[PDB]
């Protein structure tokens, strides 16, 4: 989750 | 209502004129993309979507299709290189710095989170992120008087925004930024919210990988004692980037090296030498065998702490990398310490473990070793001890593994094999 | 002597 983080 | 739309009906009400049609289309390509089994990101970029999400970012008198463009954004901004590269192609990075300062909170803090994936890219999206201005609004979020009057999810994600502003090399983040960056940071390094201080400390540890001169920009700041308070934290999470952090600045000089000292450090070292989480092992022992490879007064002061037998502990047992950090840890110690630490050092038992260590199967651990042995066997020599040394490294079958390394396949440990047994072993 | 992973 660190670089990018997607929203769910 | 928006739940499991296709891809073509996202696209027919987007293409719609009708900017409540548009706000239902963009709404359902929200979901697409935030449903946790692969959303369809490449689907949605092969219909075209991303410029005109990029424009709904900009209707200021439909905050829900700001709303919720920012987030399908966000979303594809989070998958790979290529999908980041298609959102900020779009033109989004100058729409979400201008969201940034939208009076809806959760339509900036979709910004914050959008310029966080595509800064979190990499080195080149980060600078342009930059370069584009996004710091001085999102430093602006936070000029507050207490950041507790912010929302703990608000403040989170400007952290982790900032965090990826400081992450990556190659190139490391523009100096400036970081000047402007580290105020604020500090100030996040002191909140009291567990994910802000790891994120925070994550962002020290990037800042302070690297040559000495952004060490310095760091500890500069201040931030030693805070980070050596964080390195006693209960919370792994924390203590993982705050030990990243601490190894980085005593990577730097010695004097760096001694700020650490003076704020305690040593004194966590008992615990984190024999954490139950490997890479906490690890870690420290690579932290450790940097203290040792500084001024002979640092040695001292590992001495004092009496972090010689947790290295002799180490060596002992422990996976094979920190074994290797340990070996590496006794070298730098032997190479640069007195002849008192030296025999300190062998009284705490470190010769059978390192004999021990000596049947493994990778070089340069061996290499190492027989440094390290043969800085004592000099230490020995300066005391006329030798023999006794000799004998003691025999006892324990370190004698046959010598022997053993004289048949190595690698030159640099025949030739130390060899010497050692000629000058002592003969 | 800093060994910088």
């Amino acid at each position: 989750v660190q670089r990018k983080r997607r929203k769910a | 209502g928006t739940v499991n739309w296709s891809v073509e009906d996202i696209v027919k009400g987007i293409n719609s004129n009708n900017l409540e049609s548009q706000l239902q289309a963009t709404q359902a390509a929200r979901k697409l993309l935030s449903r946790e089994k692969q959303p369809p990101i490449d689907n949605i970029i092969r219909a075209g979507l991303i410029p005109k999400f990029v424009s709904f970012l900009g209707k200021t008198d439909c905050s829900p299709i700001q709303f919720e463009s920012a987030w399908a954004l966000t979303n594809i901004a989070s998958g790979t290189s290529e999908q980041t590269k298609a959102v900020v192609d779009g033109g989004a990075i100058p729409a979400f710095i201008s969201l940034l300062a939208s009076p809806h909170a959760h339509i900036s803090e979709q910004a914050v989170w959008a310029l966080g994936n595509i800064a979190g890219d990499g080195s080149a999206f980060r600078d342009l992120v930059i370069k584009h201005g996004a710091i001085d609004p999102l430093l602006a979020l936070l000029a507050v008087p207490d950041l507790s009057t912010l929302a703990c999810g608000y403040l989170r994600n400007l952290t982790w925004t900032l965090s990826n502003l400081c992450r990556n090399k190659n190139p490391a983040p523009p100096l400036d930024a970081v000047e402007q960056i580290l105020p604020t940071l500090v100030r996040l390094l002191h909140h009291n919210d567990p994910e802000v201080l790891a994120d925070s400390c994550w962002a020290i540890s990037y800042l302070t990988d690297g040559p000495n001169e952004r060490i310095e920009m760091v500890v500069k700041k201040g931030v030693v004692p805070q980070l050596v308070k964080l390195l006693g934290a209960t919370e792994l999470p924390i203590v993982t980037p705050a030990l990243r952090a601490i190894g980085n600045i005593v990577t730097g000089t010695d004097e760096q090296t001694q700020k650490v000292i003076d704020a305690g450090a040593l004194a966590v070292f008992p615990s984190l030498l024999t954490n139950p989480k490997t890479n906490i092992q690890k870690e420290a022992t690579w932290t450790m065998s940097n203290i040792t490879a500084g001024r002979q007064d640092q040695i001292q002061q590992v001495v004092n702490h009496g972090l010689v037998p947790f290295l002799v502990g180490v060596l002992s047992k422990a996976d094979f990398k920190t074994q290797k950090e340990a070996a590496w840890a006794i070298t730098n110690y032997t190479s640069g310490g007195t002849v008192e630490q030296i025999v300190y050092l062998v009284h705490c038992g470190i010769i059978e473990p390192l004999m021990n260590l000596l049947s493994a199967k990778d070089t340069k651990i061996i290499q190492v070793i027989l440094d390290a042995i043969s800085n004592i066997f000099q230490a020995a020599e300066k005391l006329g001890e030798t023999e006794k040394l000799s004998i003691m490294i025999e006892e324990c079958g370190g004698l046959d593994k010598i022997e053993a390394l004289q048949r190595h396949e690698n030159e640099s440990v025949y030739k130390a094999s060899l010497n050692l047994i000629e000058k002592y072993f003969s | 002597q800093r060994k910088r992973r």
